[PDB]
C-alpha cells in the first residue's frame, strides 16, 4: 500500500564509522576513498512484514560546529541508533553517563537500539595489541550484554561494514522498534 | 569574486545575478567544499542558498536557479542540496520543494523534482500547524497536500503522473491526516 515513513537518528562517539554504516547500507558498497563526516537527506525504502517503510537517515557528529547542532536533530525523532566501537573499549564506557542524559531529556519515550559496529576488527592482530600494550581487551559480547541490561535498550547485536554483516537485520530491527508508538 | 563568503554568496544570489556564480566553480573545486556545508547557510535557520532564491523571486523567474543547481550536481552533493531542511523551531521540515509550490511556480517544482527532490518531506514546523495550536497555516504537511491546499490542480496533476517520482495520495502526515483531511482542514464556510 502506501509507505509510511519513520525518522532514523545515529548518535555514536567520533570516529566509529555511523557515516560509514550508513553509506554501505544505502548503496551497498563501502566507499574507502571518500567517507563524510555526516551522511544527511537520505530515505531507505524497507520490508519487514508486509509493510513498506521509508526510513529517513539522520547522521550527527562532534569533530567541529556539529556538536552545537546535535540538539537540532533530536526532536520529533522516531527511533535512535545508540551506537559504539568493538575495538575501542573507551567507547564503552562513555555510553551511560553522556550520551544517555541527553538523548533521554532531549528526546524522551523512544525506543533504543544500541550497537556496535565493525565486529571483524575485535579479532585484528593490529587492534589487539595495541588494546594489550595499555591492558586492555576487544569489547567481549558479556559487555554488550551489560550495555543493554542497564540502559533497557531494544536490542544490540555487532556488525561490520566492511564485510556487510546484519546490516539489513540491524535495519529491520530498528523499524520494528520504531513500530510501536509508545 | 575570488573568494566566496555566506553574506555575499546570498547578496548575488538575492538580485538573480548569474554571471557572479561564473567564479563558483573554482572557488569550492579548489577548496574542497560544498554548498552543504554550515559556512554557506543561514545559521538562524539552517537555511541554505537554494530556499533564499527561490524566496526572492522577480516576476516569478530566477535565472540562477539552474546554474545553482548545475553547480551543486558537479560538485558532488546534489541530492543533499535539493531537499535541505530548516532547523529552526519556527519553520522545522520546510523544503525547496514546499516553497517552489508555495510560490505556485509549476516549472520550478517541475525542474526540482525531476533531479531528486523529495515529494514526502514533512514540513512539521511551528509555523505549520493549525492556527489552534500555535500556528498560521496548516495545510497537511506534505507538498502534495500543500498543492492541493493552495488551489494548485496543474502541480497536483504533475506530482501525482511524473515519470521521475510520485507522491502517492494515500499516504498520511505526522498527524495522520491524509490529502483529503488535509483539505478539509483548510475549508471553509464560504462559497468561493
Amino acid at each position: 500500500m502506501a509507505a509510511i515513513r519513520k525518522k532514523l537518528v545515529i548518535v555514536g562517539d567520533g570516529a566509529c564509522g555511523k557515516t560509514c554504516l550508513l553509506i554501505v547500507f544505502s548503496k551497498d558498497q563501502f566507499p574507502e576513498v571518500y567517507v563524510p563526516t555526516v551522511f544527511e537527506n537520505y530515505v531507505a525504502d524497507i520490508e519487514v512484514d508486509g509493510k513498506q517503510v521509508e526510513l529517513a537517515l539522520w547522521d550527527t557528529a562532534g569533530q567541529e560546529d556539529y556538536d552545537r547542532l546535535r540538539p537540532l536533530s533530536y526532536p520529533d525523532t522516531d527511533v535512535i541508533l545508540m551506537c559504539f566501537s568493538i575495538d575501542s573499549p573507551d567507547s564503552l564506557e562513555n555510553i551511560p553517563e553522556k550520551w544517555t542524559p541527553e538523548v533521554k531529556h532531549f528526546c524522551p519515550n523512544v525506543p533504543i537500539i544500541l550497537v556496535g559496529n565493525k565486529k571483524d576488527l575485535r579479532n585484528d592482530e593490529h587492534t589487539r595489541r595495541e588494546l594489550a600494550k595499555m591492558k586492555q581487551e576487544p569489547v567481549k559480547p558479556e559487555e554488550g550484554r551489560d550495555m543493554a541490561n542497564r540502559i533497557g535498550a531494544f536490542g544490540y547485536m555487532e556488525c561490520s561494514a566492511k564485510t556487510k554483516d546484519g546490516v539489513r537485520e540491524v535495519f529491520e530491527m530498528a523499524t520494528r522498534a520504531a513500530l510501536q508508538a509508545r | 569574486l575570488k573568494v566566496f563568503n555566506r553574506p555575499i554568496l546570498f547578496d548575488i544570489v538575492s538580485r538573480g545575478s548569474t554571471a557572479d556564480l561564473d567564479g563558483l566553480l573554482p572557488f569550492l573545486l579548489t577548496h574542497k567544499k560544498r554548498l552543504t556545508d554550515e559556512e554557506f547557510r543561514e545559521p538562524s535557520t539552517g537555511k541554505t542558498c537554494l530556499p533564499k532564491a527561490l524566496l526572492n523571486l522577480s516576476n516569478g523567474r530566477n535565472d540562477t536557479i539552474p546554474v545553482l543547481l548545475d553547480i551543486a550536481e558537479r560538485t558532488g552533493n546534489m541530492r543533499e542540496f535539493i531537499n535541505s531542511p530548516f532547523r529552526d523551531i519556527y519553520y522545522r521540515g520546510q523544503t525547496a520543494l514546499h516553497i517552489a509550490i508555495e510560490r505556485r511556480c509549476k516549472h520550478y517544482v517541475e525542474l526540482l523534482v525531476a533531479q531528486g527532490a523529495d515529494v514526502h518531506a514533512q514540513a512539521r514546523g511551528r509555523f505549520f500547524q493549525p492556527k489552534d495550536e500555535g500556528g498560521y497555516f496548516y495545510f497537511g504537511e506534505l507538498p502534495l497536500s500543500l498543492a492541493a491546499c493552495t488551489n494548485q490542480p496543474h502541480i497536483v496533476n504533475y506530482l501525482t503522473e511524473n515519470p521521475h517520482k510520485k507522491a502517492d495520495m494515500r499516504r498520511q502526515d505526522s498527524r495522520g491526516n491524509t490529502v483529503l483531511h488535509a483539505l478539509v482542514a483548510i475549508a471553509d464556510n464560504t462559497r468561493e
